[PDB]
């Protein structure tokens, strides 16, 4: 858990970056798409948190 | 001619019936929603920068 | 050219959550594994505090 | 003539519509973006030399 953890915590800062870049573009539409991708990627990596700090 | 132009007319009203009823419903007529997805605060947030 | 732009959002709509699910299913599977490794682990103590060696 | 004309509009339209559907898609549509590369810090950084 420990190495799936440190996965999705920069996996969401490719997409936290991939966000602002459309946002200088103005493509706002693209932006949210790239939020939608970030968010699930957060709540499941606190699910780790919690799972490994148990074990 | 007469006798097959009325089949087109069928088959076309009854194409058309079943995909505008469809076209009912929560689901379908939110997606036509530009902001319907859910992220909006967030996309605030990240215009403050 | 209504119906094009009514089924080009909702296709969009789809694989946007075929990604979600797809996140999901590694952190259900992660714990599903681990959930069934403290269930034998459970049994095994179970078993042997049943045979009390010690008391005999 | 005319009837083998109308062949070839319906494999033009067959064809640019299949392709212009697939140009949707993350994927595709930020391969378009010059900066998607995700290594604009670190050349940043390396512009300071």
């Amino acid at each position: 858990t420990e190495q799936r953890l440190n996965q999705d915590t920069q996996e969401a800062k490719k997409w936290e970056d991939r966000a602002k870049l459309a946002l200088t573009n103005g493509e706002e539409n693209l932006a949210r798409e790239a939020l939608a991708r970030k968010k699930s990627l957060t709540d499941t990596a606190a699910a780790y948190q919690t799972q490994l700090a148990q074990q | 001619f007469e006798r097959m132009e009325n089949k087109v007319l069928d088959m076309e009203a009854t194409s058309q019936a079943a995909g505008e009823l469809a076209g009912f419903g929560i689901e379908n007529q939110f997606a036509q929603l530009e902001a319907s997805s859910g992220v909006e605060d967030e996309l605030a947030a990240l215009k403050a920068s | 050219r209504t119906m094009s732009e009514n089924l080009r959002r909702n296709l969009a709509a789809l694989e946007a959550k075929i990604s979600e699910a797809k996140t999901k299913k590694n952190m259900l599977q992660a714990r599903a594994k681990a959930a069934k490794a403290n269930a034998e682990l459970q049994q095994t103590l179970a078993a042997a505090a049943a045979a009390a060696a010690a008391a005999a």
